[PDB]
């Protein structure tokens, strides 16, 4: 497997013969150098239709480099989002197969620049189309991130509702009866409090509210963990007196409407929160994974286009360049880079930052 | 910390008693569900604040009045504690006061570059950073006259002599350079004073917390300077706080950074700050870390750092009250849960 | 537009209050003293609504100024963006009001 | 006319003036003037507010709007007088710290009268 192994793509003119191992056939010399690095590679190229001017070619190359950077950033963001959703199980990258094949198997072929991508237009048009597709994929990823944020907010609201028995925001914790069911106009006959200390203090507060606040009535108690709590009976003709007694009792009152409409609204909110969380964690996750695979394919195609553009700029026309696959061992990246630097017997315009090879791009 | 109670035992006791008055998470939840600002005042009166705000009418109540009155109570408490402090503890609280005297003097040089008005600035100058000669410093019309008014007879002397020349601050912008560099010098001097004249564990729970203050200042400088290319990196290096976990290794890369991505690369470099700026806004995470460090400052018993922990905890507690008051008065209750409570 | 004006202005005011909470201090005086040049301008150009040469206002958002954009924390920049959107909405409302009067 | 940034006269709340300045504001370099006219409630004279309104809408000549931040409640007569012309200034009453009810708005009053 070795899915974590890095990838460095390269290309060279057909007449090339590297000076690292003089006298060896180009494919044979590459393989021996690859064998020197214990590596492997295969041809992967598509003849583009770009015949634009040198200035047009340079502008297209700059735009392609920018688009490749953007596509790589989008792919990394999608991979990070998937890993957050516990999708990147084996590894943060290359774990998810693409086009019903693992990452190296997909890299073992580059015929994707056909049909669905072969616009047969200039390189600028294909680059713009790929950029638009990448932007659409990024928009889908952003929508998935927004759904995940909404799911997180819903989960936080649910946790706040179920934070604890004391100061509980979940009206379902209180029974439907003894909760102002069929409340009278002049007497609500219900109140909720969560006093501190023992329940005896709550009874005294109820005893304090038992006079001049509401006619004597009984209501159930609540646990509220160690802090005391109890449903209370409060009148509406003297609702101000009951509220004042609750405030002055230092019992941290938390009374609220326990009508059927409130219970239905709370149940609907909980159901919507659960549904949104499940949707974002399953359907949005699968859509994001598919979009990440598509974005990886598109980024590979864009990298191929950029490599072709560079091979038309660095190396000279007519197009006869031969590309090589990016496969390399996980720990042989430095040795492969050194070997490529030694073999780069061309492009002397640099000092006697960009690689002096005809094409050199490291991925993942 | 056996010797700590010879001079600061009563002060420590009073500060801890004040800490017992900090709004718990249940108190914040109760304040959150307040229908209107007047109901918020009514529910707040049940707390240690009590009838502090009853002196004003209900219709006159506003979020600015909420902040003014609660911060006035905070400042009364701090002034009482400082007045009942002695020796190195008084110097430590004096240092705290200089922390805001920096801002007051920086505000005062504004309105002296352009001497349009006075007096109203003194009214706006919050009292936590007050000094006796500030009214005298107000009358100085010329910027240079105010410079020697603050170069001597004020505790601002070492910072001004440290990195400023009398004609230099005319060109420098007050916010971008003048106040930030003064905070810089303040932080090195305060960290040095702590390393010299403090007892353990107040030692450690000051270096860590002042290092966090320096780190937040550095992060704000790095993430604000990118929008203004006029600040060259070498001055930025002269502007970074020189203290904290970032220094030495990170602050250099933050100074040399020229974009958000570079600051991200140089910022997620250290542990406590991965994902710290990636998600959400800086202010909320910075305040959360500040509350975490303050809570720890309260885990210690015989440490003078409880004064600083109480100051910052009570300031962020009034900030949370004002945030809730705004979310209620503006009816923006959808983001009322941005308050940070660690009690 | 006027009934939504209260909502949009109070949202902008809440953004300003968030900026103040982040910065701690009242940045109002600093912002007032830091004004140097107009970053937001009204483009007074004439229209032809139903044959009448009504004049409306368009927004000249000039990012090059950024006079007050480099002061304070990033909450300052966020509040600047929010207030810029609110000011664009208010400029649209003012152009509509001028058209109504004419 | 001369395209100018929107004026800012805020006497009912200086926070609105601060937010408007944070958006954008201009100060005349040579004349040392400034579009901002932030006034503290209960501190700026009503005559002073009317003088500022005259100096902005009636004295200064340009193409710009002029916000009032609901401070025109005391200066309603001056606001109505200045509303007789749409140029060189166009009045507006943004919601300040005190909410701006449409009832007190001169433009809304005219619209309701013409309804």
């Amino acid at each position: 497997l070795y899915t974590a192994n890095d990838f460095i793509l390269i290309s060279l003119p057909q007449n090339a013969q590297p000076v690292t191992a003089p006298g060896s056939k180009t494919d044979s010399w590459f393989n021996e150098t690859l064998i020197g690095g214990r590596a492997f590679v295969s041809d992967f190229k598509i003849p583009e239709f770009k015949i634009g001017s040198l200035d047009t070619l340079i502008v297209e190359s700059e735009e392609l480099s920018k688009v490749d950077n953007q596509i790589g950033a989008s792919i990394g963001k999608i991979i990070e989002i998937l890993q957050g959703l516990n999708e990147t199980s084996t590894n943060a990258y290359r774990t998810l197969p693409i086009n019903n094949m693992p990452v190296p198997e997909y890299l073992e072929n580059f015929q994707w620049q056909t049909r669905k991508f072969k616009l047969d237009k200039s390189i600028k048009d294909l680059i713009t189309l790929i950029s638009n597709e990448s932007s659409q994929l990024d928009a889908d990823v952003r929508a998935t991130y927004a759904n995940y944020n909404s799911a997180k907010t819903n989960l936080a609201a649910a946790e706040r509702k179920k934070t604890g028995d004391l100061s509980v925001r979940s009206l379902h914790d209180i029974v439907k009866p003894e909760d102002f069911v069929l409340n009278s106009e002049h007497l609500t006959t219900v109140l909720v409090a969560v006093p501190k200390s023992l329940k005896s203090d709550f009874e005294k507060s109820y005893e304090t509210l038992s006079k001049n606040v509401v006619p004597a009535s009984a209501s159930v108690i609540a646990e509220d963990a160690e802090y005391v709590l109890f449903n209370v009976h409060l009148f509406k003709k003297n609702v101000q007196e009951f509220t004042t007694a609750a405030r002055e009792k230092k019992f941290i009152p938390r009374e609220f409407n326990y009508s059927e409409e409130l219970i239905d609204q709370l149940k609907k909110e909980h159901d919507s929160a659960a549904s949104l969380e499940q949707s974002l964690r399953v359907q949005l996750v699968r859509l994001a994974k598919t979009a990440y695979v598509d974005v990886f394919i598109n980024w590979f195609h864009i990298k191929a286009l950029r490599v072709y553009v560079e091979s038309v700029l660095r190396y000279g026309l007519p197009p006869h360049f031969n590309i090589k696959i990016i496969a390399v061992p996980p720990k042989n990246l430095s040795k492969c880079k050194s070997e490529l630097i030694d073999a780069f017997g061309f492009l002397g315009g640099n000092a006697f930052e960009y690689e002096p090879f005809v094409m050199y791009i490291i991925n993942l | 910390g056996v010797y700590f109670n010879i001079d600061n035992g009563f002060i420590e006791g009073v500060v801890r008693g004040y800490r017992n008055g900090l709004l718990s998470n249940n108190q914040y939840i109760n304040l959150t569900q307040c229908d209107t600002l007047e109901d918020l005042k009514l529910q707040l009166s049940s707390t240690d604040y009590g009838n502090f705000l009853s002196s004003v009418s209900s219709e006159s109540l506003t979020t600015s009045l909420i902040q003014e009155y609660a911060s006035s109570k905070l400042y009364h408490e701090f002034n009482y504690i400082r007045d009942q402090s002695s020796g190195s503890t008084r110097k430590f609280m004096d240092y705290i006061t200089y922390g805001y005297m920096i801002d007051n003097v920086a505000l005062m040089i504004t309105g002296t570059i352009h001497d349009r008005d006075k007096g109203e600035i003194l009214q706006r100058c919050h009292p936590l950073g007050w000094f006796d000669t500030l009214p005298t410093l107000s009358v100085a019309t010329d910027l240079e006259s105010l410079y020697e008014t603050v170069l001597v007879d004020t505790p601002l002397a070492p910072y001004f002599k440290n990195c400023f020349d009398t004609a230099e601050e005319l060109d420098d912008m007050n916010i971008e350079i003048i106040r930030n560099k003064l905070y810089k010098a303040y932080l090195e001097d305060f960290y040095n004073f702590v390393t010299e004249e403090i007892p353990e564990p107040a030692k450690e729970c000051m270096q860590t917390l002042l290092g966090f203050e320096a780190d937040r200042r550095s992060i704000n400088i790095a993430l604000n300077s990118l929008q203004s290319s006029d600040i060259d990196p070498d001055l930025k290096s002269d502007l970074l706080p020189n203290i904290g976990k970032l220094y030495p290794l990170a602050t250099f890369h933050l100074a040399q950074a020229q974009d958000f991505e570079g600051v991200r690369a140089a910022l997620a470099n250290v542990y406590e700050y991965r994902g710290f700026l990636e998600t959400g806004n800086l202010e909320d995470h910075f305040y959360q870390l500040e509350m975490e460090l303050c809570r720890d400052a309260f885990t210690q018993q015989f440490a003078i750092s409880t004064v600083w922990a109480w100051m910052k905890s009570k300031e962020q507690e009034v900030r949370n009250i004002t945030w809730i008051a705004e979310c209620i008065a503006q009816n923006q209750r959808e983001r009322i849960n941005n308050y940070i409570s660690v009690y | 537009a006027k009934q939504k004006m209260g909502r949009v202005m109070q949202t902008a005011a809440f953004s300003l209050a968030e900026v103040s909470y982040a910065t701690g201090e009242n940045i109002g005086y600093q912002v007032q003293e830091s004004v140097s040049t107009a970053r937001f301008k009204v483009r007074a150009r004439q229209e032809n609504v139903s044959g009448v040469y009504l004049s409306q206002f368009e927004s000249y958002i000039d990012p090059e100024i950024n006079d007050f954009r480099l002061t304070g924390l990033g909450r300052g920049g966020q509040q600047v963006q929010r207030a810029k959107e609110i000011y664009s909405r208010a400029v649209e409302t003012l152009v509509e009001l001028a058209s109504l009067q004419t | 006319a001369e395209k100018r940034t929107l004026i800012a006269v805020i006497a009912d709340e200086d926070t609105t003036t601060g937010l408007l300045l944070a958006g954008i504001g201009q100060i005349t370099p040579e004349t040392q003037e400034k579009n901002f006219f932030v006034y503290q409630e209960g501190k700026t004279t009503k005559e002073e507010i009317t003088d500022k309104f005259n100096h902005f809408t009636e004295e200064r000549d340009d193409i710009a709007i002029l916000l009032i931040n609901q401070h025109i409640a005391e200066n309603i007569r001056a606001r109505v007088d200045s509303f007789t012309n749409a140029f060189p200034a166009i009045l507006e009453i943004p919601s300040k710290d005190h909410p701006y009810d449409p009832e007190k708005d001169s433009v809304l009053k005219r619209v309701r009268k013409l309804f």
